[PDB]
């Protein structure tokens, strides 16, 4: 019983490299992303699809068009790599990782 | 004292005296900056809340909506300061036909206008069609070529 | 700046019931919406409910409906959760979050500390 | 290009919206022997004894109901106006001592809610106490299985919240309308269009001066005595897959509800002070029944088949499936409802059972120790009315919610009842009237010259 | 009613039509004296303390400050009364040189000033300077010898 | 700013800027709509009974009353809008006698309006005397025939 995903499900990127992440399909609604799991609770990183989130780094801005949605993912680190998700309402993504090194 | 001092006399007497009404439709001894009374020693407590604050801003505001719209439909027919005026539109059919000679003879304005008050809305329309004219007139003398 | 805090994690068996408490601090409870939300790695996070504590609302997720129950108490500013017959598929880590403003839902702001349930025997 | 083009025009028709207050009107004939105050209070102004309206050609406007501030005006208006009534004539209570209660015992049968409790009150002289019939109703209650209620003894449930008020017994409670309108510089803009969404351009657009007259009855999760819609049904939200947000649906066809507290009573007075009075229920007289509701089934299940058709219309290939209440505090879950000064708690399971794709009845509850509106202080206490009450109205719209989880093609879609939101029982009637302000000194280059 | 019964009509239209917002822009239904209500008949309540005598209090004289405002803002350019005016300046280089037809044929002024409302202060600015020409003249044309 | 950007300048001087005060008699930059501020985040707690509230409502009611009093006494003359005025008057006998020449070369109006203060009242009467003299010529001039 599932209708959001997103690619690529996995990816393998040293650390500092970027990345480019996108949410799938079609379903009508407001996107969002959360940040990678430090450990504790994540926090957000991003509004709306392509509005940044206050008190986050500058590294990483959306972009939308209708089904298209990328998200560019940039200078990563050890201290940032880590399961991040992609949200609409109430389901979630398949919950991509980017490993670091 | 404006027409307290005047009121009662002759048509003619009662035009030569209808200035100082200004000073009289507007200040009140007692209200505010009068003529005669100024700002009160224990204002403290006029400022804080109590019944007479309520009463005089009630006062106050109320001769101010007075004069304003009394003023404004004098404005509205380009009638604004001029204490005597004319407009471009003559009397109807009905009512009609008073002669003259008493009214200004020695008639009194308190028992004149008792009959007119019923049909006052109808020179207020007469008045604004006049302003109509006049504007149109005006707009067409804008139009040099 | 905003903070809520929890009772940590607590262990314990499959089949029963347990509880757990959140509470807020600041920007008073009585207006805006509350939302749990539960974490088991290898597993899709799953919207847990949301309660507007304004009147005792609630709508429930239908794969938990009937042993999930959710409860407010205004006076002590608290946000109780219940629920009954765990099974090991809830282990899980547990939160209380917290809109930006109080017209959307769903972009949380702030999180709890987190706390974690497991459950093997 | 004659002075290249500079004038200034007045009158200027051009205007924009504002955030501003709005104000009061109310037909002022029978209520100037309430001196004290009361919704359509013998204050404020009579209504204009001659509305007028316009239709406007060509206009073009967008109403949006969710963003404008006039419903928060009110809600807040109201509050204030039920405070100012629940200031004065109030008897502050020192209630909440040591009382005991058993089985009523009216008839040799034990009554269903009521016990005959005896209540040491303080008496006219400040140094000594007696004993007298007083209040025993049972949700207000504190209990215990033992001889006694609470742990020993009992309290009321007010006395560890707030200090609750007394009702004025001379002041009336009634739902009189109140037209609003606005001053000078501000007017009022309508709708007539139908089929409206809450938002995009509406075409058929009228100006009226002053709004219709409401009545502001206060309830959950039942509109009741609004204004039926113009035509068939129509559904009025803030979008549907945002799940988060209530979702309105309004009837065109009434249905007919009617309640019955069919016990008689009498109040009997106490005094608790110098010139305090205290009141509640005395005696009972006559067959002993529970408060209850009568509907017809029939017309209910075909608005329920109506509603079905229309929300189908949302979704391409879904089926939808009633429920019944969500859970949580009686206050939102049960149907409250509001009538001559006593207050009904009707469970709605009933109500919701049905699914798509003659004579019901309802299970109900007085309650007499209220904490509504916002639940946090200004508790109140009605006094009981004298006989028998009964009151009627016409169901006009129904709050219903979403749920969510996870969701396939071809399952079931679920509804709940719900409410709460007092607000949402006030968007119901205001969606027209959007609130804005005339600027008469716009200009444009036109040719003149002065002289 | 005003515009309130004539604002989507043409813009000649409009103009035949400037008056009765004066009756429109002041009075009000329902605060005080207006062309439908008089004073309430329980105003020994009303002048008692009260929340809707603040409402009322608040309406009115925000009412007042909004049409003295305007009328003060019309007067100083020498336009008070004319409900049609005129100024000895010329119009600014930008933002302009739109034709004129489609502005006089077929506009509603609804769309009209949107794009004129981030540039209105510039035509305040022109009006005063023609007024203050304007009065310099008149003290010259007042100085005969 | 009115005066208050060019208060203490020449003589002449002062003509020439008389205009921005009309801003700033009538906004204020606090009290209401004004050239900074608007209406209120927390109104709900203004409109609510409050010790500013009382304030706020005394400040803008004697704005009004101080613009429309002196409004009026200016507008009795014949003057209105006109911010340079002229009467058919003389001036009396005494006080006089004062040279034209240090008061507008350098003299500034600081110094010059305490001395009339006292006889201030004399030139109200006398411009009274003049606009009567002007609305008797004009209803003579009215009579054609
Ligand atoms: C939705 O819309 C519907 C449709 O409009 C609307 O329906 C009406 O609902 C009401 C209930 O809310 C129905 O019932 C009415 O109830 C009256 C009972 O109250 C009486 O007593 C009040 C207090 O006085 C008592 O106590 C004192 C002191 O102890 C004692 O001296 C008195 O004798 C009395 O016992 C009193 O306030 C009340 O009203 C009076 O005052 C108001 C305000 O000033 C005035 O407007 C009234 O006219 C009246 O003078 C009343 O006195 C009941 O009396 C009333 O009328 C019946 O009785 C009288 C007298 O016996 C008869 O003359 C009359 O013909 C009736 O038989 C009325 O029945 C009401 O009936 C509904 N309407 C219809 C048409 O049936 C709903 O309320 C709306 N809201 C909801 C939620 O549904
Ligand atoms: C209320 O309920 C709504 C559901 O009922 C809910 O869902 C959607 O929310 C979004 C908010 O972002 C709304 O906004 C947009 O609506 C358009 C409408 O489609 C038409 O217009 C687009 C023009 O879009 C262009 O610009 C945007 C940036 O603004 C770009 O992303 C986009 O790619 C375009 O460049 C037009 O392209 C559409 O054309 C079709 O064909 C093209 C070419 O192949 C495709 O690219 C396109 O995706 C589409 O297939 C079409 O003519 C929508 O297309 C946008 O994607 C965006 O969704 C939606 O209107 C709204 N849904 C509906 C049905 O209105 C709302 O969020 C909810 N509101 C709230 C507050 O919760
Ligand atoms: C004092 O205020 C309280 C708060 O509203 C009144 O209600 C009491 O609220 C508490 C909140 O926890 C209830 O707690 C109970 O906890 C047990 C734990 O097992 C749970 O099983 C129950 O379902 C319930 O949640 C408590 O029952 C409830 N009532 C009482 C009598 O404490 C309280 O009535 C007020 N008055 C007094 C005298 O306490």
């Amino acid at each position: 019983e599932i209708v959001l995903t997103q690619s690529p499900g996995t990816l393998s990127l040293s650390p500092g490299e970027t990345a480019i992440i996108s949410c799938r399909t079609s379903q009508y609604g407001s996107l969002a992303w959360y940040q990678q799991r430090p450990g504790q609770a994540p926090r957000l990183v991003i509004y709306s699809g392509s509005t940044r989130a206050a008190g986050i780094p500058d590294r990483f801005s959306g972009s939308r068009w209708g089904p298209d949605y990328n998200l560019t993912i940039s200078n990563l680190e050890s201290g940032d790599f880590g399961v991040y998700y992609c949200q609409q309402y109430e389901f979630f993504g398949q919950g991509t990782k980017v490993q670091v090194d | 004292l404006g027409f307290l001092g005047a009121a009662g006399s002759t048509m003619g007497a009662a035009s030569m005296t209808l200035t100082v009404q200004a000073r009289n439709l507007l200040s009140g001894i007692v209200q505010q900056q009068s003529n005669l009374l100024r700002a009160p020693e224990a204002q403290q407590h006029l400022l804080k809340l109590t019944v007479w604050g309520i009463k005089q801003l009630q006062a106050r505001v109320l001769a101010v909506e007075r004069y304003l719209r009394d003023q404004q439909l004098l404005g509205i027919w380009g009638c604004s300061g001029k204490l005597i005026c004319c407009t471009n539109v003559p009397w109807n059919s009905s009512w009609s036909n008073r002669n003259l000679s008493e009214i200004w003879d020695n008639m009194t304005w308190l028992q004149w206008d008792k009959e007119i008050s019923n049909y006052t809305q109808i020179i207020y329309g007469l008045l604004e069609e006049s302003q109509n004219q006049q504007e149109k007139n005006e707009q067409d003398l804008l139009a040099l070529d | 700046q905003v903070q809520l805090v929890q009772s940590g994690g607590q262990m314990k068996k499959p089949g029963e019931s347990m509880r757990i408490s959140c509470r807020a601090s600041g920007y008073e409870f009585i207006d805006c919406t509350l939302n749990w939300i539960r974490l088991a790695p290898g597993k899709r996070p799953e919207w847990m409910g949301w309660l507007k504590p304004r009147g005792g609302a609630v709508n429930y997720a239908r794969p938990l409906q009937g042993r999930v129950t959710m409860t407010r108490d205004v006076y002590s500013d608290t946000a109780f959760l219940e629920l009954r017959s765990l099974t090991v598929d809830d282990t899980a880590v547990y939160f209380c979050t917290r809109g930006k403003n109080c017209d959307y839902n769903w972009d949380f702001e702030h999180w709890g500390r987190g706390t974690p349930v497991i459950v093997s025997s | 290009a004659e002075n290249l083009w500079v004038t200034v025009y007045y009158g200027v028709p051009v205007w924009k919206e504002a955030k501003t207050t709005l104000f009061c009107a109310s037909d002022a004939k029978a209520y100037k022997k309430e001196v004290h105050n009361v919704w359509a209070t013998h204050a404020c102004v009579p209504t204009d004894p001659s509305p007028q309206e316009l239709f406007l050609k060509n206009v073009t406007e967008n109403f949006n109901m969710w963003k404008n501030d006039m419903v928060d005006q009110m809600h807040e208006d109201i509050i204030s106006l039920w405070d100012q009534s629940l200031k004065p004539c109030v008897k502050l209570t020192p209630l909440c001592v040591t009382l005991i209660c058993s089985n009523a015992t009216v008839k040799n049968s034990t009554v269903e809610e009521m016990k005959n409790c005896s209540f040491n009150t303080t008496t006219e002289i400040r140094d000594k106490e007696k004993k007298e019939y007083a209040l025993f109703y049972r949700p207000d209650i504190v209990p215990l299985n033992n001889e006694t209620s609470n742990t020993s003894e009992y309290r009321l449930i007010n006395c560890n919240t707030s200090a609750c008020t007394q009702a004025c017994p001379k002041v009336t409670f009634e739902p009189i309308p109140i037209h609003y309108c606005a001053p000078a510089g501000y007017a009022i803009l309508k709708c007539n269009d139908e089929t409206f969404n809450g938002t995009g351009p509406c075409s058929n657009v009228s100006t009226v001066q002053c709004t219709h007259g409401i009545r502001p009855v206060v309830s959950t999760q039942l509109l009741l005595n609004g204004s039926l819609a113009e035509k068939g049904i129509v559904i009025r939200s803030e979008n549907l897959t945002n799940n988060a947000k209530i979702i309105i649906v309004h009837l065109h066809t009434p249905v007919e509800i009617v309640c019955t507290r069919p016990n008689n009573n009498t109040r009997k007075s106490v005094r608790i002070g110098p010139g305090q009075t205290f009141y509640a229920t005395g005696d009972i007289i006559g067959d002993i029944r529970q408060a209850h509701c009568n509907i017809s089934e029939s017309k209910w299940n075909e608005t329920l088949q109506k509603v079905g058709k229309e929300l189908q219309k949302h979704f391409p290939n879904k089926t939808i499936k009633y429920a019944q209440s969500a859970g949580g505090d009686m206050e939102i879950t049960t149907h409250s409802f509001n009538c001559g000064g006593e207050f009904f708690y009707c469970n709605t399971a009933k109500l919701f059972n049905g699914t798509y794709n003659p004579t019901i009845t309802l299970q109900c509850r007085i309650k007499q120790i209220i904490n509504m509106w916002q639940g946090v202080g200004r508790c109140m206490y009605a006094p009981p009315i004298a006989g028998n009450i009964t009151c009627k109205s016409n169901i006009t719209g129904l709050l219903l919610t979403r749920d969510g989880g996870t969701n396939s093609s071809g399952k079931e879609e679920i509804f709940r009842p719900a409410g709460g939101d007092m607000r949402d029982n006030w968007r119901s009637e205001l969606y027209k009237y959007k609130v804005v302000k005339i600027e008469p000194l716009g200009v444009a280059p036109t040719r003149c010259k002065r002289r």
